[PDB]
């Protein structure tokens, strides 16, 4: 993928973020930003610029669903991968997810290998 | 129900 592709993280932990952040520099993508609540990060992806997204389930404001279904039926957004990473993994939201979209998802702990993985299926697809 | 990586791989990934 192109290796400038801006992505968005979004974690209401920094340490997650960094961890996202730092594998996603082990794989030649710099160009990352982040943010700490659907919220937050809905208010950058408006703002422009984003080709990837990598976000958390439940978080304060806005949760990953909400955030899943905003960018699903925007005008310009629609398409926008968005990859779930979270401790979440009952049968009925992978479902909620899926139905609403998700590109994929991946249960912490997870492992490098794993994260890199789905992130390239994805670019896939 | 919790689904693992695999299982969820089946439907998401």
């Amino acid at each position: 993928a192109d290796k400038e592709l801006k992505f968005l993280v979004v974690d209401k932990f920094s340490t997650m973020r960094r961890i996202v952040r730092n594998l996603l520099k082990e794989l030649g993508f710099n160009n990352v930003e982040e943010a700490e609540d659907g919220v937050d990060a809905l208010n950058k992806l408006q703002a422009g610029g984003y080709g990837f997204v990598i976000s958390d389930w439940n978080m304060p404001n806005m949760d990953g669903l909400e955030l899943l279904k905003t960018i699903r039926a925007d005008g310009a957004m629609s398409a926008l991968p968005v990859l779930m990473v979270t401790a979440e993994a009952k049968k009925e939201n992978i479902i909620a997810a899926a139905q609403a979209g998700a590109s994929g998802w991946v249960v912490k702990p997870f492992t490098a290998a794993t994260l890199e993985e789905k992130l390239n299926k994805i670019f896939e697809k | 129900s919790i689904l693992s990586q695999a299982e969820i791989d089946a439907l998401l990934n």
